[PDB]
């Protein structure tokens, strides 16, 4: 009786186009950001994407402690990914795992490219990250939430920085993922921009992908990103912005 | 606490015009396509005393990769199936770090090694493979090598005889439960050019680089970008093209030194 | 090893002249008079996935404290007992480890947190209260902050059902076993004032603080001298009638965040 | 099963009233090697304690422009205590290595040293409780020995209460059963509370009792120290406050 | 990573010439031979929580060691054996480290300690023996010093009764089983001079020394060369001599210390 | 149980005489990007040294004004033995690091080369023993193929002592089980004892034969070193001393 043995791995699309939060395929999470939230900081922000919180504060240009670690023509940027051991289910060590400090080196080159550090020579600026609340793109909304906490910091920057993971789910292409989507699909790829230049910053594929799903995939985030760009060109304005899940 | 590196021996504009230059006229430095491969050599069985291992020279970079198999109890939550630990050591961390979890995610993801079959006694007794990868010449591209150390590492590794709670390292039972092999594909992006398989000074340029992995069917089984700079829409989807063309060679080649 | 901090964030002579001047009046910089303690904001359940949390602004300083309940068996030493492990983490250690103990302390001994009711089946297990305290703004004044934020996010945690083997998060039995709150009062003693509750700036020209820990009916639950400086005998003595009649004021205020 | 700890008239478990010392040992330029050193014996805990005095500081850019940075070690031997201690430094040892370098910054003159390390190590060689005390004073006179200026020495005992009695100088029986613990440490010639904490429950009424005690005791350590200061070596049998 | 200390302190050329120009009439600065030793000060049970300790006065240097015994469950390994963790403190690592191995070393391949008669229950329970030898007073030659502690500590050493489950600490069953005492005897060489026990200044200015462990039956159990320079082959031949005829009297002393 | 070290014929567990080396193979400059590479191989303890020649030293407080630094690794891989070995470093490869670098220290002229750092790395691929022996050879010529001047160049055998027999360059099971276990390494044309250590067991007299014994297998194996600086590549099949 392998007649009566199915799958243990849900289905993660459903009726109508539509997955487990009931999203479809080509729909964001709710958004929410806040700039300028923390007061002793150069610059902070706040940005949350459905149930993924993240803050993010900038102590901004300032001379660096051991002046050999210093570099004489670029500022030295300093980036910490991390999660509260309360942002998941189970409860998360607070000691760095090997995941955290792998993305930490991802999040700093993205930052790199968008960062103008060749203004601020023997300088450090430092990037703090804390994930409150991790539902998976954990990596994205840390990595915007510093962006934005730059531009806060009023450091220049040749962009700001927006970005979605795009997936694969039930052999359909989703965008924005929940941690169940993120466990359980085939595919999982953040993707990060500096929108108005077309740059790629940040690009990951975890899961498995054929080369035209990987193209479609493709073109889904960009669209995504272009939604999330213009809140954070908003937010930039009026400090504050909050925007309802809905169709890219 | 993520920094930039303080080390990283930058390289003139003068010099970094001279390459680019040949890049125009679509040759190297070492006289290659802008999408050809270094010369690629692998010794299996280089480390006597690990179950399995490999030495790779791709270019001027060499990977030592060696396999080491442990019968341990399997971990609460994954109860049928056994243990994949891969480790990278660079020796002339954090890009250590980065490159074993890099190798480990295209490994497990494309299901290359079949960790469900490395189980003796479900829920009791399961096999762990150690995983252990040692870059001791950093010639540039130390992905793409360690990626194929790796891989060889894995099929040149023998399984021993388990008596049932203990093991018998003097008879050889069988192989590694393994699919197929996967190879990665480092294209860089110098200025306007996509190269393959960067070098040294070629890495030292570069804007930044993407790695695809691929296995033999032609999946995509991870992409990693990487590198302090920037890529556009257009650059990555060309990048991908040529690393997937690319990528068809290499399998073959690293096919016939695996013997099959 | 512990060494005299070479951040010593240092301010002038002239600024504390200044400050110095405006206590001689009995005023502050920020408005309040000598024994005044600063704004308070508490937001409950501010991290969702906490069992429970608590967001505390005092001031400029931000404290955020969440609790995550775990079934262990109870240590070999305290067989009828629960565990509270109090954790902070400062982010602009040391100062952290202090903070924590002080913390931990007054909680403890106190017995504000009744530990001997979180017992499931004695000596085979018990709940662990895992608090951690998370400091993002640092405003001066931190400990009472910490304080603040472990109360309230112990006062908002849930407790789940116990099915009988692990436990089914989305069934509330209950709230935690807590006699009561705690609240901690800092001292400053600038110059030959003593100051409630310093800023950032006042901490930073003050010879040294001292902080009492209260229950309710106001005992004495903990003290903490604190800073590079000494303080006088009548001035420890002062300071804890200033430090006892601010508590009643705190206590009542923190009470009505906390929902009575 | 818990002890009893006052008996009904007057005595405690080793037999002091709750207004007595325990024996006190000092002895001075212990160490050959050392800038300054100092044992300091309370009944049975031992502390041995080492300055190595004002130098260049190692990477000059963790020193201080206009002061010494002090560097203060508390550790305790894996033998001073009934179950073997780990080596490895304990979240409590970190804690009061911060509190007695805090509390040895009031007193030292720093300001007379810049650029400079000065550096005390400490260790139990016995615990019997108050060794972050015993400690404490071991290095004010190991400074004092190495012949570093200071506003003055410092001087310390724990009081706490018991059977809701309150004592002087507890044992390692009265600190672990006791409702409260409060060790106290002073610079005694200018009224100078050097390190003060509480471990444990007390009334404002018998905190300020308690606090009264301890100055008493107090007074009496410190002209032990002085005395110790002229003479390199100071014995005192267990005495009445 | 091991590298040439930077910190240690250089000893000028001229006063160099001077020490060797005494030894070149074989008197030290001290007043001692070329071969003896410095005065030996040996203070037994001396920290009185240690479950045996000594503390030991050779020249200037000073080392405290004391033991703690604790029950365990033997390694899977040896099933039939007790066990023996020796602890160095230098307090003025990696001399550390290497100072413990070095006295292990000695004290276990001489079985001048039988780890064999530390078994309670074979396989279920067996002593444990924590050596830790604390450096007080570097005065040079540490390593001769800390042997001497290390066996004076073993041979204060008493064992508790067994009651079961635990132990009961005020009953004295016993002694260590030790079969007998061994010394080590390092010897200089500065110049061309060979030179027993070098204290502070000497072995500053030596090239290397080598340190020679005996049992009282003269049977070399350890041998350990030490420091930036070389010597010869006749150099460490006559150095054994000398180091051995020394040997003889050190055991004659330390045995009565320890009441033969 | 316990295992028969030399045999009724006289050869031992590997069929070596007792005064017999193992095979040996030396390779020189194999990496590319270090300034001086050798893989040194004694039967079967393989060692990979890479040196990466006199450079300004990272934080400058730490270089000296004379001399260079000598940063030496020793590091075993954890397929190096038959029982994974744990990458994180060892007590063993603490000492064993120390012990090499004062041993490359003796050779290498350091005076040369004030305010630098002279980088040498050494794993051990495969270990059978005389694995610090190996390695420090690997080292010294690695040091030779970097140009790097000294002394002398370093060669170096483990002498024992198997079932009462004095034995020349020992086999994981001679170290195991046999008596004594002497690692020696000189500067041959100086005969300058660069490294030296004993662990186990020996009567003066014993200890004197060993060390002849060691020192004739230094020679051999110091003909092949000069031999294999002339010409980067070198073998060596088994033979008597
Ligand atoms: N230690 C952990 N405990 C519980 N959940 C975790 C842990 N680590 C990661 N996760 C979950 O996995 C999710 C996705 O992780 P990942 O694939 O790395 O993407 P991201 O980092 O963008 O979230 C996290 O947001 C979190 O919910
Ligand atoms: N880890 C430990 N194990 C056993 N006994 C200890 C330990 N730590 C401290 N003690 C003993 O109990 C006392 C309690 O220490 P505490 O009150 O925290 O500080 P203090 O060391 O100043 O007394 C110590 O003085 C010591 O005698
Ligand atoms: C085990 O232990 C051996 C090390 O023994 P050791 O006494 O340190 O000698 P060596 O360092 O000369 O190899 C390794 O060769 C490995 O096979």
């Amino acid at each position: 009786m392998r007649e009566m043995l199915q799958v243990e791995r849900p289905k993660l699309i459903l009726d109508d186009g539509k997955r487990t939060d009931g999203r479809k395929p080509d729909e964001l999470r709710s958004i929410k950001i806040e700039l300028g939230v923390l007061k002793n900081a150069d610059g902070s922000a706040i940005f949350e994407m459905g149930n993924t919180k993240a803050i993010a504060a900038v102590y901004g240009p300032k001379e660096m402690h051991p002046r050999h670690l210093s570099l004489p023509d670029r500022a030295v940027l300093r980036v910490r990914y991390h999660m509260t051991p309360f942002s998941t289910d189970e409860r998360k060590n607070p000691a760095p795992s090997r995941r955290e400090i792998e993305l930490s080196k991802v999040i700093r080159e993205a930052l790199e490219s968008a960062v103008l550090v060749e203004l601020f020579p023997r300088t450090a600026i430092d990037v703090f990250t804390e994930i409150l609340q991790a539902d998976a793109g954990s990596r994205l909304v840390s990595l915007m939430a510093a962006s934005l906490a730059l531009a806060d910091a009023g450091i220049p920057m040749r962009d700001l920085i927006a970005g979605v993971a795009v997936g694969k789910a039930d052999g359909v292409i989703i965008l924005d993922l929940n941690e169940t989507e993120d466990m359980w699909g085939e595919a999982d790829m953040p993707i990060a921009m500096m929108p108005s230049l077309n740059q790629v910053t940040l690009f990951q594929l975890n899961g498995s992908m054929t080369p035209d799903e990987f193209r479609q995939a493709f073109d889904l985030a960009v669209k995504g990103i272009n939604i999330i760009y213009n809140l954070e060109r908003e937010a930039l304005k009026s400090k504050y912005v909050e925007f309802k899940e809905e169709g890219v | 606490m993520s920094s930039t590196p303080s080390n990283q021996n930058i390289i003139p504009i003068i010099k970094k015009e001279s390459i680019v230059s040949l890049f125009e006229k679509g040759i190297r430095q070492d006289g290659r396509k802008l999408t050809d491969y270094r010369p690629l050599s692998i010794t299996l069985d280089y480390a006597k005393k690990a179950d399995g291992s490999a030495l790779v020279k791709l270019g001027t970079t060499m990977v030592l990769a060696g396999t080491k198999l442990e019968i341990d109890k399997p971990y609460e939550d994954t109860p049928n199936q056994g243990n994949l630990i891969v480790n990278v050591e660079l020796l002339p961390d954090e890009n250590a770090i980065e490159l074993a979890r890099v190798v480990d995610r295209s490994l497990r993801d494309s299901k290359a090694l079949d960790l469900t079959k490395l189980v003796i006694e479900p829920g009791k007794s399961v096999w762990t493979v150690w995983l252990d990868v040692y870059v001791l010449d950093y010639g540039g591209n130390v992905l793409d090598a360690c990626t194929l150390a790796s891989v060889a590492a894995l099929y040149n590794t023998k399984v021993y005889k388990v008596e049932q709670i203990s093991v018998n390292k003097n008879e050889v039972v069988g192989k590694l439960p393994l699919n197929y092999p996967v190879v990665t594909i480092s294209v860089a992006k110098v200025d306007k050019y996509l190269v393959v398989d960067p070098d040294l000074d070629e890495e030292s340029i570069m804007d930044a680089k993407i790695s695809f992995s691929y296995t033999p069917d032609l999946k995509i089984v991870g992409i990693q970008k990487s590198g302090k700079g920037s890529m556009s829409l257009q650059d990555i989807d060309q990048a991908e093209n040529t690393a997937r063309s690319t990528a068809v060679k290499l399998l073959e080649e690293l096919k016939k030194h695996l013997g099959i």
